[PDB]
RNA sequence: CUCGAUGUCGGCUCGUCGCAUCCUGGGGCUGAAGAAGGUCCCAAGGGUUGGGCUGUUCGCCCAUUAAAGCGGCACGCGAGCUGGGUUCAGAACGUCGUGAGACAGUUCGGUCUCUAUCCGCCACGGGCGCAGGAGGCUUGAGGGGGGCUCUUCCUAGUACGAGAGGACCGGAAGGGACGCACCUCUGGUUUCCCAGCUGUCCCUCCAGGGGCAUAAGCUGGGUAGCCAUGUGCGGAAGGGAUAACCGCUGAAAGCAUCUAAGCGGGAAGCCCGCCCCAAGAUGAGGCCUCCCACGGCGUCAAGCCGGUAAGGACCCGGGAAGACCACCCGGUGGAUGGGCCGGGGGUGUAAGCGCCGCGAGGCGUUGAGCCGACCGGUCCCAAUCGUCCGAGGUCUUGACC
């Protein structure tokens, strides 16, 4: 994927997963994705695989 | 010497099937002295030296087998621990020190409303009146960090050569990496 | 805190300007290390380094007279580039084993 | 997690909104109410009455809590919320349909029933 | 606000005893290493200077 | 006994006994088949939950549970809180009183004090001891810790059973509270490690910084150690002596009787076992590995001196070792600190120049820069040189060379 997008990343050949309500998801990453992402707006996140 | 014993690897999980986290010893064959026996009279330990080279800078099975690697030289490869099995280790605690009877022992502390009041922890209290003084029961701030700590069910999982070392299922040695370990399967359960 | 540097800080400063000063035990065993590291950095020498160094200390002066002036005088070693020397007597009252420490030369 | 008074959403319809934590179900002791597990509250307010209705005396189980699960496979697994779904004495829900997502678990401690009525279990 | 206070005489007797364990203990001190005469064991001194380098007066 | 004074309800915490035992095992009983109850004898190990409303305990109610025990110790605990309350003056009502005041009727609010001496408890050092002087290793008498439990499965839906049900016996698995230990995974830390920021003073103008804005001014984040929300693990086998309780062999009562004598059965319980000390248990224990008879003095001079680095120490340098102390490793024939150096980890691509837009900025160089303890090299630095103390081998008896 890509930290679901967060294309930053973080924690080993393991890793984990957030998730959303509605069969919607929010595979993940550091604590620099979640806390932002978790509360805006996707589209408008730069520094990692969408404003890339 | 009646076991088998080294030191603190230190702590890792990683692999499986599931996944299991464990801890690494270090200890090729630490010699062999004497050997356990109050024969003809009292006998217990020897010593015709054929130590280190420093080491005068101070200067039936378990132990059985030992006369196989005692008498061999001296030292006495470890791991007959296999591929699954149970010994038991006595790490030293930890130089934790003098602490409150706070964690040192279980106990609740000044609650809410006064759970702060520039107050807080600090037993609740002693004897009655009648009674009698005091109890050698209520523990007290009894230091901690230099026990003689150790457990059971101490499965070990495997082990390789490479330096002769083993593999640990669950660390908790008790004392810290680089430091003393002694393992044995005491009167296993799992057996 | 503020006040650990603080130190550091201007013992740092006055030292480089004598290279070998007075203060206890400790306060010297460190001043060194530090300041030790900070001409490592006159070593590294350049805008950088300098905008560092300086960065703590503040002053052309030194700052420079260090990078330039003795960072040479040691361009060759291995960190070390002062000998903490501890002292025979105590500052009264106290009774604080002092000490002092300069640029190994 | 999730006991006393720390409320929850339904995800099923059983005709709920959210629910109070009473009792962590297993046996004295015990302080816990994670997804899989069973709880012991009641309605915080259900619907306009679909079937259930505020305030009604409840058996709800586990499948979402952000407290974060580790999976025996040394993996990690949270949700950005928390709730379940009641329960007919027979680990039976009610909702006849779900919502949210959720985790074998469930499988795990028995449940089927919605396990597939689930969008998707992760 | 004197909630605890001794209670009966301390007893010269014991309260020495007491002011027992207590004790000094002459500074270490060594000889000079070219000094000549007693110093503070490691130090050069208002004797000194040297060590192995004159860092010092007098 | 106390008024030259023992501070009184409930709560809090910390608990400790006891058994008439609530849960828990073992039993005999039943109008007990099963299952589940009832009855009573034996056993306290361990254990006996969240809320509510009430100053309360008590108590009723809510959801659990095996269980949700009775009571001691001034209905334990104020030199340990609480301090609501009954129990200072206010003041209220109501209430009696000509009144004044008043009330186990009520209602608002109403100053619980830093320095433990002794005994006592928990802890760590100092002696002196254990009769050569010496470092290393063990025994444990005797103490202390810990023991609970639900549920799920086969045996089995077989015994029983008209049926709806549901076994001893025998065996898997999970989980609850709990405790020991431990960072790997997880989460909380992270007083400066790293980054963004608005206000301001110095900085030289710009840039690039600097304190202060707590003791970090603010926000994002952040190893290493500590630490849970998290990791291992534990409460078992089994051995012996019993309760109650069940039997055998058989008197006295030529017939019966667990019975005095003889022999066995039988418990979460005692003893043992499993961890945790631990001979200062003055009965100072064992054992191995070191050190040899030095001086001169009136004597059973077991008294004064060089010693033996056997050996230790002190001083230095260091430790999850730590209040001090004691305890551990090192002391330049060293890697012990720091330093540097690689390595990892960590912040998100720097200072500068560059190239796009009037500017704001961006894009590049550049996953840059900078890096606090984490893994490991290298004598740059700094543990130089030096002291002190330390044995000799007490008396009797005998056993062997």
């Amino acid at each position: 994927r890509e930290c679901d997008y967060c294309g930053t990343d973080i924690e080993p050949g393991t890793g984990t997963m957030f998730v959303h309500k509605d069969g919607a998801t929010t595979h993940f990453c550091s604590s620099k994705c979640e806390n932002n992402a978790d509360l805006r707006e996707a589209r408008n996140l730069e520094w990692t695989d969408t404003a890339r | 010497v009646q076991g088998f014993a080294g030191y603190k690897a230190g702590m890792t999980p990683r692999e499986g099937m599931e996944t299991v986290p464990v801890t690494v010893i270090e200890t090729p064959p630490m010699r062999a002295v004497a050997l356990r026996a109050y024969e003809q009279r009292p006998l217990t330990e020897v010593w015709t030296d054929e130590f280190h080279s420093e080491l005068d800078r101070t200067l039936s099975d378990r132990l059985d087998h030992a006369l196989d690697i005692v008498e061999d030289g001296g030292e006495h490869a470890m791991n007959i621990f296999r591929a699954g099995e149970y010994a038991d280790v006595a790490g030293v605690t930890k130089g934790k020190g003098t602490q409150g009877p706070v964690k040192r022992w279980g106990v609740q502390k000044r609650k809410g409303k006064h759970a702060r009041q520039g107050w807080r922890r600090r037993i609740g209290n002693l004897g009655p009146w009648n009674p009698s003084r005091v109890r050698s029961t209520v523990p007290q701030q009894g230091q901690t960090g230099y026990h003689q700590r150790t457990e059971l069910n101490k499965r070990l999982i495997d082990i390789g050569e490479g330096g002769p070392y083993t593999l640990v299922k669950g660390s908790v040695p008790g004392p810290d990496k680089r430091l003393v370990p002694f393992f044995r399967a005491v009167r296993p359960n799992d057996q | 805190s503020s006040h650990r540097l603080a130190l550091y800080r201007n013992q740092a400063k006055s030292l480089l300007t004598h290279g070998r000063i007075t203060t206890t035990v400790p306060k010297a065993k460190e001043l060194r290390g530090f300041v030790d590291h900070l001409i490592h950095l006159a070593k590294r020498g350049d805008l950088h380094a300098r905008r560092l160094v300086l960065r703590d200390l503040q002053d052309v002066k030194l700052v420079r007279k260090l990078f330039d002036e003795i960072a040479p005088r040691y361009r060759d070693r291995q960190g070390g580039y002062t000998r903490v020397l501890k002292l025979a007597e105590r500052r009264r009252g106290d009774g604080a084993p002092l000490a002092l420490v300069e640029l190994v030369e | 997690m999730i006991q006393q008074e720390s409320r929850l959403k339904v995800a099923d319809n059983s005709g709920a909104r959210e629910v109070l934590v009473i009792k962590v179900l297993g046996g004295s002791g015990r302080r816990y109410a994670n997804i899989g597990d069973v709880v012991v509250a009641t309605v915080k307010d259900a619907t306009p009455g679909g079937v259930v209705k505020k305030g009604q005396v409840v058996k709800a189980v586990v499948v979402r809590t952000k407290r974060g699960v580790r999976r025996p496979d040394g993996s990690y697994i949270r949700f950005d919320e928390n709730a379940c779904v009641i329960i007919r004495d027979d680990k039976s829900p009610r909702g006849t349909r779900i919502f949210g997502p959720v985790a074998r678990e469930l499988r795990d401690k028995d449940f089927m029933k919605i396990i597939s009525l689930a969008p998707e279990v992760i | 606000a004197k909630h605890p206070v001794p209670k009966k005489k301390t007893s010269k007797s014991k309260r020495d005893m007491r002011r027992s364990h207590h004790a000094l203990t002459a500074p270490n001190l060594t000889e000079c290493p070219q000094c000549h005469g007693k110093k503070l064991s490691h130090h050069i001194c208002p004797n000194c200077g040297y060590y192995d380098g004159r860092q010092v007066l007098a």
